[PDB]
RNA sequence: UAUCUGGUUGAUCCUGCCAGUAGUCAUAUGCUUGUCUCAAAGAUUAAGCCAUGCAUGUCUAAGUAUAAGCAAUUUAUACAGUGAAACUGCGAAUGGCUCAUUAAAUCAGUUAUCGUUUAUUUGAUAGUAUACUUGGAUAACCGUGGUAAUUCUAGAGCUAAUACAUGCUUAAAAUCCCGACUGUUUGGAAGGGAUGUAUUUAUUAGAUAAAAAUUUGAUGAUUCAUAAUAACUUUUCGAAUCGCAUGGCCUUGUGCUGGCGAUGGUUCAUUCAAAUUUCUGCCCUAUCAACUUUCGAUGGUAGGAUAGUGGCCUACCAUGGUUUCAACGGGUAACGGGGAAUAAGGGUUCGAUUCCGGAGAGGGAGCCUGAGAAACGGCUACC
RNA sequence: CCCGUCGCUACUACCGAUUGAAUGGCUUAGUGAGGCCUCCGGAUUGGUUUAGGGAACCGA
RNA sequence: GAUAAGGGAAGUCGGCAAAAUAGAUCCGUAACUUCGGGAUAAGGAUUGGCUCUAAGGAUCGG
């Protein structure tokens, strides 16, 4: 598994990392936190993986609704689906039925998740088709 | 009695589609486009009517076209076009070379002449002198705002040299 | 006219989404610009908003940086060399982002000079819709991956 | 719908203006001005349906067009002007000046002030930020820009326009204790203190406001509006009732003692 | 008013339906019809077809007036009052109508734009390194017309601008680059260039855990605001405009200065908006059980395009995505909702229709102008 | 009391040769109007504008 | 043994004789069925030359 794996070259935009320096030769990384007291893991600020839309290491934001759910499908790259399972209240019988919505959310390389976790996962803005949330937080289950 | 159209090189009609700035059309609204009909720049047989404008006079007068004349409706208006038009300095007062053209109603006769443009006149200057002290007010109100900013800022930071010298 | 809508597309559940309404203007698209070498024409085209964007039909020169020195010289450019997208536009010349070019030297010659003749670059400028060519000088790791997928 | 919409049915005015079902079709736009629609009220409304000098609209127009009515110290010859909270809207021909503060019944009270106090008035500070060259300034509730702040100002306080230089006479900064006035829901018009701010990072701060009769209620920070530096003593004269809620029955009690 | 009664038997008690009964913002129809207030009305069938007329135009002291228009001689021989026609500006994208399509689509409540465009209104904001003020067109107008026919227009002769295309006028410093000479312990320098604001890159500030051996803004969060450096640009704009008053200083000049306003202008903020967007919620049907992915279906990388996010599109690469908790398909005599009728409670039925949101102008499709339209009382093409 | 063939009359639906017929939606393939972008093109029409007969060369 | 305007089986007992189709790649493929077939069903698209690009392997060297 490298980095440099794509037919370009793989990099944070606008981080420059000067040839012409002393001998310190660490290549200059950026990340941030994402707030709403979410840590960020420390295979973002130390590891090497590119992913623009890391909310760690990349330049989405976190802003909106915050979802949990369990994770059902890591079959795609850097891609998962979590499975969100709530109750429908049906007033004329008063009582409930079980449903259950998809939401398609992208996983950076700085988590490591198998099916059947239950993650936390942040609104962000539209970066595919399907995909509006990323994870925030892994809890393993 | 459709019209010929520059550029369309051809013995007959055909349909094009005219938009503003272009002859054979007057486009009702803005931005509006139309397909019209128009006939080709090639003489042939078929115009009902030619248009011809001569260059050089012949030999002999022609009854209506070439003995009289008619003169230019309106004089020049704009300053610089009387300059030009018969040699006026920029220091000339245009002001008593306008052609009038005097009506008669009834008995009594007046003048009527063209409000001239691009005239400089007392009120023009007072303008340029009222945007130009404008300009100047402004840049001064601004820069001493700024300055009076900069004493309070520097009053601010010096209390806060002294805060933090207390803490 | 061209869009950007999702109407058109099918859903993630695979139904085929039917007819909601007509296209509108507030979603359209235009024809790629296709940038190619040659002397430098542009056309401006009315956006949305009455903003103005420019297309870069061809152009010969564009500004590029040297990241090392801080130093960014108006040079020309030979063609491009390599593309991650398509191996057509490395093949017809095509200028368009992340797309790498050769340079001409001169005047980072000669500025090196008062403090093979071709110069390496990444356009990052967006010519389809600036009009300008701009990029900044391969060095270091980024330069080494180029070289590398050039030579082979 | 291909563009913005010029036109307000008279049903979908908002509540607060007061509009007669069967006057009409259509109620007043208010035109884009310093204040939001929804928060705002419209000068021909102000000045036919709330003080009722002009009978109807084409009365309004010659008002209006006869240069008598300034807003915040400039003359208004548009019939749509939005006018909003805290503007002074100053007529001299009759000798009037009127301010427009909340009542706790959640209307625009007809409150008259004296010129002196018509001389001024107060606008919260939304943010404050950088503008071109470097020069911090602040943003009011009514639009307002003014540069070159006091660099104590932060957001929520709110600051004393001189209203005829456009400058800041001085701010009140936002903390416990403050007197506050609630600019939006149903506690509208309602004046108190601080007691405890509490706050939620990612969703809407909520202020509990306590009344001057101690009842307790908690609204969002955007509808706070703070008008004083301590309880009893507001930066703006308050309308008839001093912002006090009252229950039905004793309005009910009160109003029968009054009438008899 | 939380109600029942007649009908199977020779007679009985039941199940059970048929029938009776009352309302309907529920339609039609018959007979009949004196008064006041209020008030629906070509939705249902045919989003079937249309004669005719009207429904969108518009000027203030303040864009352009030689109407050969009216009026009077008046503070006026450049015009000056009033005022057609035209050019210019703005509006015509509002309103009004209808409910065909449309079943996660529209819509409702709740969210987001640190993911964008925004005429106008309202605040701020620009001294930037021929001037007593630049050009040449064109309309109306005059007079030659062609066609049976249209809100068709062509030649010829004029003339204007806040139309079109261009252009100076200015503070005081200060800073940076190149740099002849010079000092010669690394300084001083003549002379050349550059400074406002926009565009596009690249690189730096943009800090903030408490004692020993000088500055630095906001946020929950940013590569944010903003500043600086090196350049770039068929070089953005930093008023060649218009009305009323006419004042002040004398070194007796058409001298120098200046008051209230019109309109316009860059950027930021605000407002009126727009576009995407999170969560949950739609009627009947299984005699619909698998659907999507050629030719985008799910995701990754890069690009193009867009006002912007995004398979929106392209290239390459993976095989993904939904589903018995009902996907997909079909039907709807289906626009969604606020609501309406009846109702002890729970419910059942209705909602084309006074308000909000959506969509459409015979059916499609494509566009110009404009801040805003895929507009149809705008255009182009087909049926 | 009652069941059913068979006969007569009337009505409803089903099967049925006719590769039956008609109407509407979606779509493969072929042809393809029109607009938009691009590429040249350059009727005529102004002069960066220069010329003792005037030869040019710039823009739209 | 060839070709033929317009029509296209009206010729003839009868489409006899001739014509038309035809390789390959890709798409699409009905009734019926003994479930194996029918099937190359039917019905469509492409195909030259040149200049390139990509994929698919062997033997040595730790």
């Amino acid at each position: 598994l490298t980095v440099q794996s794509e037919r370009a070259f793989q990099k944070q935009p606008h981080i420059f990392t000067n040839p012409k320096a002393k001998a310190n030769k660490k290549t200059k990384r950026w990340y941030k936190d994402v707030g709403l007291g979410f840590k960020t893991p420390k295979a973002a600020i130390e590891g090497s993986y590119i992913d623009k839309k890391c909310p760690f290491a990349g330049t989405v934001s976190i802003r909106g609704k915050i979802l949990t759910g369990t994770v059902v499908s890591t079959k795609m790259h850097r891609t998962i689906i979590i499975r969100r399972d709530y109750l429908h209240y049906v007033p004329k019988y008063n009582r409930y039925e079980k449903r259950h919505k998809n939401v398609a959310a992208h996983v950076s390389p700085a988590f490591r998740v198998e099916e059947g976790d239950v993650v936390t996962v942040g609104q962000c803005r539209p970066i595919s088709k399907t995909v509006r949330f990323n994870v925030l937080k892994v809890s393993a289950g | 009695g459709f019209p010929m159209k520059q550029g369309v090189m051809h013995p007959t009609r055909v349909r094009l589609l005219l938009s503003k700035g272009h002859s054979c059309y007057r486009p009702r609204r803005t931005g509006e486009r139309k397909r019209k009909s128009v006939r080709g720049c090639i003489v042939a047989q078929d115009l009902s009517v030619l248009a011809l404008s001569i260059v050089k006079q012949g030999d002999n007068e022609i009854e209506g076209l070439t003995d009289t004349t008619v003169p230019k409706r309106l004089g020049p208006k704009r300053a610089n076009h009387i300059r030009k038009f018969f040699g006026l300095t920029k220091e000339d007062d245009v002001r008593d070379f306008v052609v009038r053209r005097e009506v008669t109603k009834g008995d009594k006769t007046y003048t009527k002449a063209p409000k001239i443009q691009r005239l400089v006149t007392p009120q023009t200057l007072q303008r340029k002198r009222a945007l130009k002290a404008k300009k100047v007010k402004n840049a001064q109100q601004q820069r001493d705002a700024a300055a009076e900013y900069a004493q309070l800022l520097a009053k601010r930071l010096h209390e806060r040299k002294e805060e933090r010298a207390e803490i | 006219g061209i869009s950007r809508d999702s109407r058109h597309k099918r859903s993630a559940t695979g139904a085929k989404r039917a007819q909601f309404r007509k296209k509108r203007k507030f979603e359209l698209g235009r024809q790629p610009a296709n940038t190619k070498i040659g002397p430098k024409r542009i056309h401006s085209v009315r956006t949305r908003g009455g903003n103005q964007k420019f297309r870069a039909l061809r152009v010969e020169t564009g500004n590029f940086s040297w990241g090392s020195e801080g130093v960014s010289r108006k040079t020309r450019i030979a063609g491009v060399v390599y593309h991650p997208s398509n191996n057509e536009l490395v093949r017809t010349n095509t200028l368009t982002k992340s797309a790498v070019v050769q340079i001409d030297a001169t005047p980072f010659r000669q500025w090196y000079e008062n403090h093979s003749g071709r110069l390496y670059a990444v356009i990052s400028s967006r010519p389809g819709q600036s009009g300008r060519c701009d990029g900044y000088i391969l060095e270091g790791e980024e330069l080494a991956f180029y070289l590398r997928r050039l030579t082979a | 719908a291909r563009g913005p919409k010029k036109h307000l049915k008279r049903l979908a005015a908002p509540s607060h203006w007061m509009l007669d079902k069967l006057s009409g079709t259509y109620a007043p736009r208010p035109s884009a001005g310093p204040h939001k629609l929804r928060e705002s009220l419209p000068l021909v409304v102000f000045l036919r349906n709330r003080l009722k000098y002009a009978l109807n609209g084409r009365e309004v127009k010659a008002i209006m067009m006869q240069q008598h009515v300034q807003v915040d110290g400039k003359v208004r010859t548009d019939t749509t002007y939005p006018a909003g909270f805290m503007d002074v809207i100053t007529l001299e021909a009759t000798n009037e000046h009127f301010r427009l503060v909340y009542d706790v019944k959640g209307k625009f009270a007809v409150h008259r002030i004296s010129a002196e106090e018509a001389a001024y008035k107060l606008g919260k500070v939304k943010k404050v930020q950088l503008g071109k060259k470097g020069v911090p300034y602040v943003v009011t509730h009514d639009g307002r820009t003014i540069r070159y702040p006091d660099p104590l100002i932060r957001a929520n306080d709110t600051v004393k326009i001189d209203l005829a230089t456009g400058k800041i006479d001085d701010f009140i900064k936002f903390d416990t204790g403050r007197l506050v006035m609630v600019t939006g829901g149903r506690n509208l018009g309602r004046v108190g203190v601080i007691v405890h701010r509490e706050k939620h990072e990612g969703g809407f701060d909520l202020v509990h406001i306590k009344d001057a009769l101690e009842n307790t209620f908690v609204t969002r920070l955007s509808n706070v509006f703070v008008i004083g530096t301590e309880a009893g003593k507001p930066w703006v004269s308050l309308p008839k009732g001093k912002g006090i809620k009252l229950s039905i029955s004793e309005e009910r009690d009160r109003r029968r003692a009054q009438q008899g």
